[PDB]
């Protein structure tokens, strides 16, 4: 964190085999928080939280998945790893769906993204008790 | 697309690469071919007069292209070849189709997508050899090849007009001499400017010292900038009242009077550069052994001189100058010798006009005007440092990948050395991948910045060698590179070095060049040798003092106080009342520095622990640079960090901390380190190195120990000579040489009794040629040989300019109390540094160059009649005090014993021949007499080094020449260990060869455990020419040099060696030894040891296989040799020793085995289970005929396909649940069902289709492998429902 004139940036340095380099696009990715604590998501966009791509709902029908109920799937992480591909912004970034029950007949999914310092956060993420 | 049988596989010379195992998902071999046929005759494309190289060298391409076919064939896991790869020929060639995220679209039955059109530059890629293949650490499937134009291969093969040597043959119709060559005429001070010479100091600063003397001051030296735009005010380092000598014409370093045909490059750097068919290329290419589109090409890249040369440091502009700049300039010139730290007259394969600029003119400085004023500013340069073609191909080969790159360390130089011409690797390139493998980049770097960040930490071998360097790269080091491998988890490189130049840190007085011709012709590139020779009579007192300070005693009257002859026993003694009128006063300024009225001597250690290029314990640290190597005069291997050789950046930015001062008032106050600029990132390259080795895990004489302990390879006898009154002596130790006695009145006379030997009594052995009283008076001499300059008396002690008047009126002499008993270069003192002669770049050069058993011989007398020297009744090994024991005392091999080197390569006695050769040296007491260097009848060279091979995760080892050797211990290093292992090659049909490197076929890993290496006797071939009308006594030859007379005066008849024996005018000398210039050429040295013809006897052919010597943990375990308790650490090494002389396989010394074979042999392909010999050897695989997916007709496809194909595998890992393994797969009865399981490779379950690929336990080997006989899809095969 600097003032360039008089306000504070962000730049990320990454490691590159022991020399540490700035990162521009993560630097702007990390930067875009919108003022918010945390850097923005976009869906369409590999941004701070990589990118996540959600399988179509007709995945269910083609694989045989109607078949399995919601709790079996909401117990079989596996399974609902196949319900996304994920790109990451920087080598290893890691992430997974939490899911929900809806309904006798639904779930909703919601990913769980690695950040720059190695921990994870979702929706009920906190720092200092704050939720992100 | 398809095999064609009559291309067969080969290795090249400069990588000695010919095939690579493939590894991770589908195992296997590429391997290098080329076809059979004979009658090459390459010298029928013509070359006229009347043009450049260019059209000639395109023309050979064309013809080879007719002449000859090359491939790179795959092969299975067993050595069944599979697909052509004719590069030149193939069908439809394409680059591999990608997706927008820049992965290639792939099927592992289909193949890759093919977009139908051929990557860039495929017009002049097509002609193209290709030499090394490597394959990525990362990615599947992907894959880099190397590529040069079959020049590169054919080059020794091209006519002889073209391909010269950088030094002619000629005719010898008038008798062959070799002075006629040497420009040797000694400068002398000029008769109209005698008056300029360096101001002696009127008045001297007290700095509250109270002592004086009658002798005279010290000389100043100024230096300022002034006003003017284009003068200093002072400039006294410019000074030149010494002027080079008039005979017919000035002598000089001027090309175009001297080489009236000159050496030239086949290609200059800016011609490879642009001339894109002549480059070399690395392209990306995919494979796939069983699908239908098996294989196609990623990118193409050139590996461009200009990423290279551009890279270069800002001194290598004017490789004519140095930071020490017009003082050692001048005294260079003054010695014709070359100037700066790289120019052409040494080392003419790095500049695109070669031999024609090899001169001192215009160093980009302005140089000899007027005024020493006007000199000393920077200007334009006449020749950079370059990459020519020889250069160029020398610095390609010897590829690995790391992460998402790729490296060329260069080769050994075999692709483009000739007898006089040392192209060698120089550095490094890397080609670095983007946008995932959508694009690439390519950069390369010299190992002169790489190797910035050595220290003496970094090494477990001897310390203070002279790869040292500073802020600018005038350090050049350069390899003969035997590979880069992964030994376990650490990335290793393996080669011979070049040091800096140890053979000329040590300079002559300016008179006396026409008695040291050898000395002068070891700098004039006339004598291409790195050995360091014993010569001191000669020397200055400092390699440094400034050109304008030495005129100060022409007829040695004063013994020169401020600059005379280096001679140990009259140095000016400093006592301690005389240091105030020498040294004690001088105090120098911002402008103002001194040269001493003080008389400094010392033997060649100590002018190379002052002036040598050392390591130290911090980087960047050597101040001091003398020149560089003509050829790689040390072993070496590192650890390198594989980090950040990928995390460097592909662009160096050096700096104004890197350029030479623009004007001397700079000069005078030169910084000596800087930090980089804010723009500039060369520091960060310094580091790419973690641990380097030299040779064996020993200090001090120890190491000497092991130099006499390795057999000589022409006869299998050690140089210790100790397993068999009147017996001969060893070369390299001093145990056992002469006699001992107790140091106890050497220099100090004090700490000795307890503080130098574990015991009572100091024993030293005194070694060969000593200086004593009697035999009773054994230990030290006083100081008794005073010398006269002339006739003139004696040194005169007591005399007022060897005294000194301090306060109450006391004065002495100044000279020493008592002296050292030895000054002959076999000298080992551990109390005296200034008359020690052994050093550790020594150490390391004899380490080496005995190995290839090249080391030189002094001679006065050959076999020829009335000429010849004997075994007998003329020399006398018990009584070394006299002229009988014929030790030389001038011209001979630093740090051993010429005689014990003659013993041991018997050129007198029955030693090594039935009948006695008669070759020798003697000292004579009647007359004056002649000598010279010979060979040792040897044809080996440190180029010579072949593959790196890596035996498990810490062993590694290569071939050079006739050994192999093993780096064991270097990982994990240990107490009581010598850390290397050496196996010798027995054949007398190849050692005795006249170019014997080019019967070495390769070197190999073998699975059941070895190392192995290839030989054909047949495949040897006759020099350039056969002497076809006239008496060649000069044959240009890899071990033959236009060695000079040395001349010199008859030898004392008793008390021979109390002082240094002295030189004559050798300018005529050559009429006197007629016998000795014919005894140059090697092939007249092997005809009189009866070797040159088919007296040589054994085997006719008998090419065939060789093996290094067996092993376990014991092996090289010296701990009863290692450290001390009683006496001195070699002393109990050689009693260790001597039991063990007819026992050295558990030292890790001895000779490899061998067995013959039938046939020719080409070269060899390797894999992970087997290795093939012509490519034959290949088996059925008899423990997997059992394994086979079952045919189509035997699935029940609705118990298969039910359920849906999604759940047959874990997600987690690809692999298909055991349940199904025997419902696709037959076994056989009793069969263990948990040693094979299925790998799925692709599928998709809209059509329930699944690909699979098995894997099962190696019987062999703890690890899986394919069962390639599985189908007639090989280890693959697909299931589905009935919908193929
Ligand atoms: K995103």
């Amino acid at each position: 964190i600097a003032k360039d004139s008089d306000q504070n940036k962000i730049d990320i340095y990454k490691n590159n085999n022991g020399l540490f380099e700035i990162d521009t696009q993560l630097s702007n990715s990390v930067a875009t928080n919108n003022g918010g604590l945390a850097p923005s998501y976009t869906e369409n966009r590999v941004d701070a939280w990589g990118k996540v791509e959600f399988a179509d709902n007709s995945v269910l029908q083609a694989r045989n998945l109607v078949d399995k109920t919601v709790d079996e799937i909401i117990n079989t992480p596996e399974i609902l790893n196949s319900f996304f591909r994920f790109t990451p912004a920087f080598e290893d970034q890691k992430a997974t769906l939490v899911a929900t029950k809806q309904s006798d007949t639904s779930l909703s999914v919601s990913p769980r993204i690695q950040f720059l310092d190695g921990n994870f956060y979702d929706l009920n993420s906190t720092i200092a008790g704050v939720p992100l | 697309q398809a095999v064609d049988e009559t291309l067969t596989p080969w290795t090249w010379n400069n990588n000695n690469f010919s095939s690579l195992k493939i590894t991770g998902e589908n195992p296997g071999s590429f391997g290098l071919v080329r076809s059979q046929n004979d009658n090459l005759n390459i010298s029928s494309v013509t070359k006229n007069s009347s043009d450049d190289n260019l059209k000639y060298l395109n023309a050979v391409e064309k013809y080879l292209d007719g002449q000859q076919n090359f491939a790179i064939r795959r092969y299975d896991n067993n050595g069944r070849a599979l697909y052509d790869i004719n590069l030149a020929k193939m069908e439809n060639p394409s680059t591999v189709q990608r997706g927008l995220n820049g992965e290639p679209i792939f099927d592992p039955f289909k193949g890759f997508g093919l977009t139908g059109n051929a990557p860039t530059d495929w017009n002049e890629i097509k002609g193209k050899v290709p030499v090394e293949v490597v394959q990525s650490p990362h990615s599947p499937n992907l894959y880099f090849v190397l590529l040069v134009p079959k020049v590169a291969l054919e080059y020794h093969n091209l006519n002889n007009q073209v391909v010269k040597e950088s030094l002619e043959v000629k005719a010898t119709q008038s008798s062959f001499n070799p002075t006629q060559r040497l420009q040797k005429d000694s400068p002398v001070k000029d008769s109209s400017k005698q008056g300029e010479k360096l101001s002696e100091t009127t008045a001297s600063s007290m700095s509250s010292g109270m002592a004086t003397s009658t002798r005279a001051k010290a000389l100043k030296v100024e230096v300022e900038r002034g006003s003017q735009s284009d003068s200093l005010l002072k400039n006294d380092f410019a000074k030149k009242p010494l002027k080079h000598k008039n005979s017919s014409g000035e002598v000089k370093l001027e090309a175009e009077k001297e080489f009236t045909e000159a050496w030239k490059p086949l290609l200059t750097t800016d011609q490879i550069a642009r001339e894109k068919g002549m480059g070399a290329t690395v392209v990306s290419f995919y494979d796939a052994p069983y699908s239908e589109n098996h294989t196609a090409f990623g990118l193409v890249d050139h590996i461009d001189p200009k990423k290279m040369v551009e890279n270069y440091p800002p001194s290598w502009k004017t490789p004519k100058w140095n930071h020490h700049g017009i003082w050692d300039y001048n005294a260079r010139n003054l010695l014709l010798q070359t100037t700066g730290f790289f120019n052409p007259r040494r080392h003419p394969e790095w500049f695109d006009e070669g031999q024609a600029k090899a001169d001192n003119t215009s160093p980009g400085f302005k140089v000899g005007d007027t005024d020493h004023k006007k000199d000393g500013f920077k200007k334009n340069s006449s020749s950079p440092i370059a990459l020519p073609f020889e250069a160029y191909f020398a610095n390609i080969g010897n590829m690995v990948a790391i992460g998402n790159s790729v490296f060329i360390f260069g080769g050994n130089g075999h692709a483009t050395k000739m007898f006089t011409t040392n192209p060698l690797s120089i550095g490094v390139f890397r080609i670095k991948y983007t946008d995932n493998f959508s694009k690439s980049s390519v950069t390369g770097w010299p190992y002169a910045v790489l190797f910035g960040g050595l220290i003496n930490p970094q090494t477990n071998g001897l310390k203070d060698l002279p790869l040292g360097t500073n802020r600018w790269f005038e350090y050049v080091p350069r390899m003969a590179v035997s590979g880069v491998k992964w030994v376990g988890n650490q990335l290793v490189l393996a080669g011979t070095l070049t040091m800096g130049d140890t053979a000329t840190v040590p300079r002559l007085k300016y008179d006396q060049l026409e008695k040291h011709l050898n000395l002068v012709a070891q700098g004039q590139g006339l004598l291409r040798e790195d050995l360091q020779i014993f010569t001191p009579y000669g020397w200055a007192n400092r390699p440094d003092i400034p050109v304008g300070a030495w005129l100060q005693d022409e007829m040695g009257s004063k013994f020169g106080p401020h600059y005379f002859l280096n001679n140990p026993d009259i140095q000016d003694n400093v006592n301690n009342d005389t240091v105030e009128a020498l040294i004690s006063s001088y105090k120098n300024t911002d402008k103002l520095k001194h040269v001493y009225p003080y008389r400094y001597s010392g033997l060649y250690a100590w002018q190379l622990f002052n002036w040598s290029n050392k390591l130290t314990n911090t980087p960047l640290s050597a101040n001091f640079v003398n020149e560089n190597s003509y050829a790689p005069n040390s072993l070496f291997a590192a650890i390198l960090n594989e980090d950040l050789l990928t995390g460097l950046s592909d662009k160096i930015f050096y700096g104004k901390e890197n350029e030479f001062a623009e004007n001397e008032a700079d000069r005078f106050n030169q910084l000596l380190s800087l930090n980089p600029n804010p723009n500039t990132n060369w520091a960060r390259y310094l580091n790419v190195v973690q641990r380097f080795t030299t040779g064996p895990n020993l200090d001090s004489s120890t190491f000497d120990q092991f130099l006499d302990f390795l057999p000589w390879i022409g006869n299998g006898k050690p140089f210790s000579n100790s397993p068999s009154s009147s017996t001969p002596l060893p070369t390299f130790s001093n145990i056992n040489v002469g006699v001992k006695s107790m140091i106890t009145q050497h220099l100090n006379k004090e700490n000795t009794r307890w503080v130098f030997i574990p015991n009572f009594s100091p024993d030293i052995w005194t070694g060969a040629g000593y200086r004593v009283q009697s035999a009773n008076q054994k230990n030290g001499i006083p100081f008794e040989q005073v010398k006269p300059s002339n006739n003139s008396t004696p040194f005169d002690p007591n005399s007022d300019d060897n005294k000194v008047t301090p306060s109450g009126g006391s004065s002495k002499p100044t000279t020493y109390p008592a002296l050292p008993n030895s000054i002959s270069p076999t000298s080992d003192w551990i109390n005296a540094l200034t008359f020690t002669n052994k050093n550790n770049p020594q150490r390391n050069q004899l380490l080496l160059r005995s190995l290839l058993g090249t080391i030189p011989v002094l001679i006065n007398k050959s076999g020829d009649s009335n000429d010849q020297f004997n075994k007998d009744s003329e020399q006398k090994w018990d009584k070394t005090e006299t002229n009988e024991g014929n030790l030389p005392g001038f011209g001979e091999v630093n740090g051993l014993y010429n005689a014990a080197l003659l013993h041991t390569y018997g050129f007198f006695g029955t030693n090594t021949n039935s009948t006695d050769p008669k070759i020798g040296f003697k000292a004579d007491s009647s007359s004056s007499s002649s000598s010279t260097l010979v060979g040792s009848g040897l044809n080996w060279t440190s180029q010579d080094v072949g593959n790196l091979v890596v035996i498990n995760d810490t062993s590694f080892g290569f071939q050079l020449g006739g050994w192999f050797i093993t780096f064991t211990d270097f990982i994990r290093p240990r107490t009581g260990y010598l850390g290397i292992t050496l196996s010798s090659l027995q054949d007398q049909t190849i050692i005795w060869a006249d170019q014997p490197w080019t019967s070495f076929k390769g070197s190999y890993l073998d699975s059941d455990g070895t190392p192995k290496s290839l030989w054909d006797p047949t495949a040897l071939k006759s020099l350039p020419n056969s002497s076809t009308t006239y008496d060649t006594n000069p044959t240009l030859s890899p071990s033959f040099q236009l060695y000079q007379p040395n001349k010199v005066k008859a030898y004392q008849t008793t008390n021979t060696y109390n002082k240094l024996i002295e030189p004559v005018d050798a300018t005529s000398a050559a009429t006197n030894m007629t016998s000795l210039l014919k005894l140059l050429t090697t092939k007249n040295i092997k005809a009189k040891l009866g070797k040159g013809t088919a007296s040589s006897q054994g085997n006719n052919n008998g090419g065939g296989v060789s093996q290094t010597i067996n092993t376990i943990t014991t092996t090289g375990n010296i701990s009863e040799g290692l450290k001390e308790e009683t006496s001195i650490q070699a002393e109990t090494l050689k009693k260790f020793f001597d039991s063990k002389q007819n026992n050295k396989s558990e030292i890790g010394i001895g000779d490899s085995t061998f067995t013959k074979m039938d046939g020719k042999l080409t070269g060899v392909v390797s894999t992970p289970l087997v290795n093939l010999i012509n490519g034959q050897g290949a088996t059925s695989d008899s423990d997997t005929e059992k394994i086979s997916f079952k045919p189509g007709n035997q699935i029940d496809f609705n118990r298969l396909f039910t359920l849906p194909v999604t759940e047959l595998f874990d997600p987690n890992t690809m692999f298909v649940y055991d349940q199904y393994v025997p419902l696709l797969v037959n076994l056989p009865s009793g069969f263990d069902q948990a040693s094979i399981r299925l790998k799925v490779i692709s599928y998709s379950v809209e059509n329930q289709t699944l690909g699979v690929r098995l894997e099962f336990k190696d019987p062999q080997t703890q690890q899986f492998i394919p069962v390639l006989n599985a189908s007639s899809t090989g280890p693959q095969t697909v299931f589905q429902p009935f919908n193929q």
